[PDB]
């Protein structure tokens, strides 16, 4: 006897949709299906990360394993009618799927050729609410580099320190850092999670147990386990990037400031996206112009009592920060026109953003 | 277009 | 004195969004703005079609005209706060837009260089509900050709006959025709509306007065007027394409039939998309296979009492038809395995679809 | 892949 199971469509759909994500080589487009001890396990991989789902089998079944094309199998199950029962068995080099008077014969590859992580070794473990992991990632994801030759910047730093978990991302022009308490005393550890691993982790956050290994990270969410390889390299130390004594503090409403930058941006250079800030007593003026010599000017009431200053920014990087802040009022901390600015929620220091200016 | 003081790379 | 007006954002937004659609040459990226007799007119064009909006001016204004970059002007107005008042005036070679403490100076080009349709000549005119025009277009739009060297097939035939308006579209593999009563006695006329003109007409249908000219078509919807050039060429006669005596009639539920074709399609050839139909007494069997020698089989109860037949189809063309029908039951009218099939709503003859089979 | 009887072009 070979692998055989019968399952309700709605017990299979969401597990199948999730494992079909991290999928190149032919067997890497397949899911590994394994039936053992009343459980169907489904695994997808791209050789660097892996997603496993477990599904309880409440109908009779026979143990075994195969691999089957992942998107086809998912699309077949999704396309069957609501409430359908799905029967699966192996027939030679094919997997036969039956439901009602529908039949599908899919090509298989042997389970024995499916990749597996063989040297897993855990080094730190903790649990935290899914919403906390999601805040940490959403607070910083947009500042990761994209296809930088400095490979370690294309991912996200995850760091444990004290009772806090921290994420850091930077692309050399801007940096984001966010720290959240998790109520457990943690060893100090820092690892770099690749971009595609961050994306997959987010797909799962719909509590979370995390294990950080020597060369991999693992997340347990309900009946799913996600594993990703870590990135080698020395990630930069955000503590050395934060401005040292940004004495000049400007506070403004986040909505009004964002809306003003967004309007000014319309008439900025399409390639370089530069806008000019002029800070004066309780006032901010934003100006933009382009090669057509069009000009935008916005004047806002703000809270500011420092020296007058003019400073240039890539407006896209500024808007990225304001959109990631979920706050009523924003604090910009300035030093001079050629030094980075620190931006934060006026009422919370959980996250900080550092943006380098452009020369005027 | 100066960079943040990333070491190395700026 | 030059053109000047002040208007509420919400009186400008939707007109601006609509005219900014049909927009290449620099002045063709601008809107023509004209103030006269208490009305602001806004016009966008791509040299072959034109959209005009009229906006009543309830605040003081001065007559004149200019052209201004369309997307920038729209994005500025959209980005101003809800309830904003927008003041516009001309300053040298620029248009100055003011609202609150926001200022925008846009580059202009002279109104005198903006294109205009000079030889308009109307030949037939009628009114019909927007929902009827939308049904006519949605019933057939998907069967238009895309970038066919036979230019006339890339558009949609609009034909008046008796008291009916008709649309026809075909790409040589499939054809769609739809006819609706409009309650007015019409002269017989046939014109071809280009693809982009059909799309624009749909954007306006959110009653409609239509004028069909010698070389153009014009639609009046509220305070908008849309004009499009017509396509030259001899459009094919759908009456000669319909199967002559499709004696073998199959009736089936539309949802079940569509869902079965959709599942079979998963295991069809990704390039050629062929599925096989086997019709027998009150039964339809759909089969698909691919170069990997995977196989799908669907069996459905249908109403059918003709001879047994096997016929092949591009499943994408079949699904396109079933998705465009909005019906409980579908009628397929068959002749033989190498002749086209006619598909229609079992309870309505307003629309008909003709699909050529593939050889088995 | 036969065409509909469009004249000309099939
Ligand atoms: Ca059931
Ligand atoms: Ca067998
Ligand atoms: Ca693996
Ligand atoms: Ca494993
Ligand atoms: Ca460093
Ligand atoms: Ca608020
Ligand atoms: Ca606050
Ligand atoms: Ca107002
Ligand atoms: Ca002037
Ligand atoms: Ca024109
Ligand atoms: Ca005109
Ligand atoms: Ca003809
Ligand atoms: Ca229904
Ligand atoms: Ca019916
Ligand atoms: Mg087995
Ligand atoms: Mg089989
Ligand atoms: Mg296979
Ligand atoms: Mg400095
Ligand atoms: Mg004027
Ligand atoms: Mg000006
Ligand atoms: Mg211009
Ligand atoms: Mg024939
Ligand atoms: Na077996
Ligand atoms: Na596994
Ligand atoms: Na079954
Ligand atoms: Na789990
Ligand atoms: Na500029
Ligand atoms: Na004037
Ligand atoms: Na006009
Ligand atoms: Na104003
Ligand atoms: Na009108
Ligand atoms: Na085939």
């Amino acid at each position: 006897g070979r692998m055989k199971f019968t399952v309700e469509r709605e017990h299979l759909l969401k597990p199948l949709q999730q494992v079909s994500g991290p999928l190149t080589l032919p067997i890497l487009g397949n899911l590994l299906l394994q039936v053992a001890d009343g459980t169907l396990s489904l695994t997808g991989t791209d050789l660097e990360m892996e997603m496993v789902a477990r599904v309880a089998l409440v109908q009779p079944h026979e143990p075994g394993a195969t691999t089957v094309p992942a998107r086809k199998f998912f699309d077949i199950c999704r396309g069957l009618p609501e409430g359908a029962e799905i029967a699966v068995q192996l027939e030679g080099e094919r997997m036969l799927v039956r439901s009602g008077r529908s039949r599908f014969s899919l090509s298989t590859l042997p389970a024995a050729d499916f990749p597996n992580l063989d040297d897993w070794q855990s080094e730190v473990e903790f649990t935290l609410p899914q919403a906390t992991m999601k805040r940490l990632i959403e607070a910083t994801q947009f500042s990761m580099a994209h296809q930088d030759v400095r490979y370690y910047l294309n991912g996200m730093l995850f760091e444990t320190e004290g009772e806090e978990l921290r994420t850091v991302a930077t692309d050399g022009h801007r940096l984001a850092v966010c720290s959240m308490p998790i109520g457990q005393s943690l060893p100090s550890h820092s690892v770099i999670v690749p971009r595609k691993g961050v994306i997959e982790l987010m797909r799962m956050l719909d509590p979370l147990r995390v294990q950080i290994g020597s060369n991999n990270i693992r997340a347990h969410v309900g009946d799913f386990i996600f594993t990703s390889k870590l990135v080698d390299g020395r990630f930069p130390d955000y503590r050395r990037v934060l401005p040292k004594n940004p004495d000049k503090h400007l506070e403004a409403g986040c909505d009004l400031l964002k809306q003003a930058f967004a309007r000014a941006a319309i008439l900025s250079n399409e390639k370089f996206r530069g806008v000019r800030l002029y800070v004066s007593e309780n006032q901010l003026k934003i100006t933009a112009n382009n090669p057509e010599q069009e000009e935008a000017e916005e004047i806002l009431d703000v809270t500011y009592s420092g020296a007058e200053m003019e400073i240039g920014f890539n407006v896209s990087y500024v808007l990225d920060v304001l959109n990631a802040l979920k706050c009523e009022n924003v604090r910009m901390m300035l030093t001079d026109s050629v030094s980075s600015v620190q931006i934060e929620d006026a009422a919370s220091q959980s996250a900080a953003y550092v943006v380098m200016p452009m020369r005027l | 277009v100066p960079t943040l003081p990333l070491v190395p790379x700026g």
